[PDB]
């Protein structure tokens, strides 16, 4: 729940 | 003795307040320091990028490839990237700068064509390096101070390495502030570069784009121009600043903000920049939240909800009833 919510993407710059 | 490299006045002129990002030895332990904190530093002898000083646009058109590269075009200063899959739940969003893929050489003939019709039109190349590349291209990339990078990547934790961004841009380009969710050591490689870091507690005073934006993770603030009565705590913000020129290296921490500018009338800049994956969630949650971490959780909120009610545009009106009278 905190470990799903924590979670980050990795997107950078123009699109991901 | 050469002289001043570059002064105040080629600097563009803002509404806030900064202070130096520190310069610093890369055996300097201060340095490792910031690093291991997450907190930005220029490091000046790293030798990252050493065999690429010595690029410029006509070594890499005789070098680079017959591949594509991707360069951006706007009528003003301002760059403002889009994420095209995201255009369509945001109806009322025109771009303001176009992207067209060309031959590297089409890209310095463009430049010349600009220049020598006085044109106003600005350019920025970013573009991934690849497979693509010439021998001797290869050569340098192989000869980047890998040693170095590595061993940053063992003692930080970090993922993998997934990409190299090569920026080549005119002088006066902006790119807007924004935050990117990778570690980043940015290697300036030619021209000088001024950049302007916010840490991620500064947020509230940043108001970046619905998650669901094309524009997803830059700041609607127009720094030009910033509309305080849409933005207050716009008028709290205080950055962090440098300028950074060959040979530099600008650790740029995740979620950091950063507001990255081509010095006024300094030529062209060429940079190549290093993306990492960040260190996994800890084990163990220590209490309270760091600041990325909630700002992980927000975005995460986002995009549940975008996700959970079928449509990114009820998103909005879902979190207004959920505070208004309520935590507000
Ligand atoms: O160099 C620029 O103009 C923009 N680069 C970035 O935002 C980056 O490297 O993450
Ligand atoms: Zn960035």
């Amino acid at each position: 729940v905190v470990k799903l919510l924590l979670e980050h993407g990795a997107d950078v710059x123009a699109q991901d | 003795a050469l002289g001043p490299a570059w002064d105040e006045s080629q600097l563009r002129s803002y509404s806030f307040p900064t202070r130096p990002i520190p310069r610093l030895s890369q055996s300097d332990p201060r340095a490792e320091e910031l690093i291991e904190n997450e907190e930005p530093v220029v490091l000046t002898d790293t030798n990252l990028v050493y065999p690429a000083l010595k690029w410029d646009l006509e070594y890499l058109q005789e070098n680079i490839g017959n591949g594509d590269f991707s360069v951006y075009s706007a009528s003003t200063h301002k760059f403002l990237y889009y994420d095209e899959k995201k255009m369509a739940n945001f109806q009322n969003f025109k771009p303001r700068s176009n992207r067209e893929e060309m031959k590297f050489h089409e890209f310095v003939e463009k430049l010349q064509d600009i220049q020598q019709r006085g044109g106003e039109e600005r350019l920025y190349l970013q573009q991934t390096l690849n497979d693509t590349v010439g021998r001797k291209i290869v050569m340098d990339f192989l000869g980047f101070n890998w040693n170095w990078i590595n061993k940053q990547q063992g003692k930080r934790g970090w993922g993998q390495l997934t990409s190299n961004l090569l920026l080549i841009g005119m002088e006066g380009n902006v790119t807007p502030a924004h935050y990117d969710e990778q570690q980043n050591f940015f290697a300036q490689i030619k021209g000088y570069k001024r950049c302007i870091l916010f840490p991620p507690d500064q947020f509230e005073c940043l108001y970046p784009y619905p998650v669901h934006h094309p524009c997803d993770r830059q700041s609607q603030v127009d720094f030009d121009n910033p509309d305080y009565e849409r933005f207050p705590n716009f008028q709290n913000v205080v950055g962090y600043e440098t300028v950074v020129g060959p040979g530099d290296v600008l650790y740029i921490p995740m979620y950091w903000w950063h507001h990255i500018e081509s010095l006024l009338n300094g030529g062209i800049t060429i940079t190549v920049n290093f993306w990492y994956k960040g260190a996994p969630t800890p084990k163990r949650i220590e209490y309270p939240l760091k600041a990325h971490q909630k700002v992980a959780i927000m975005r995460n909120i986002e995009k549940m909800l975008g996700e959970a009610l079928g449509n990114p545009q009820e998103v909005g009106p879902l979190l207004n009833t959920m505070i208004k009278g309520r935590y507000n």
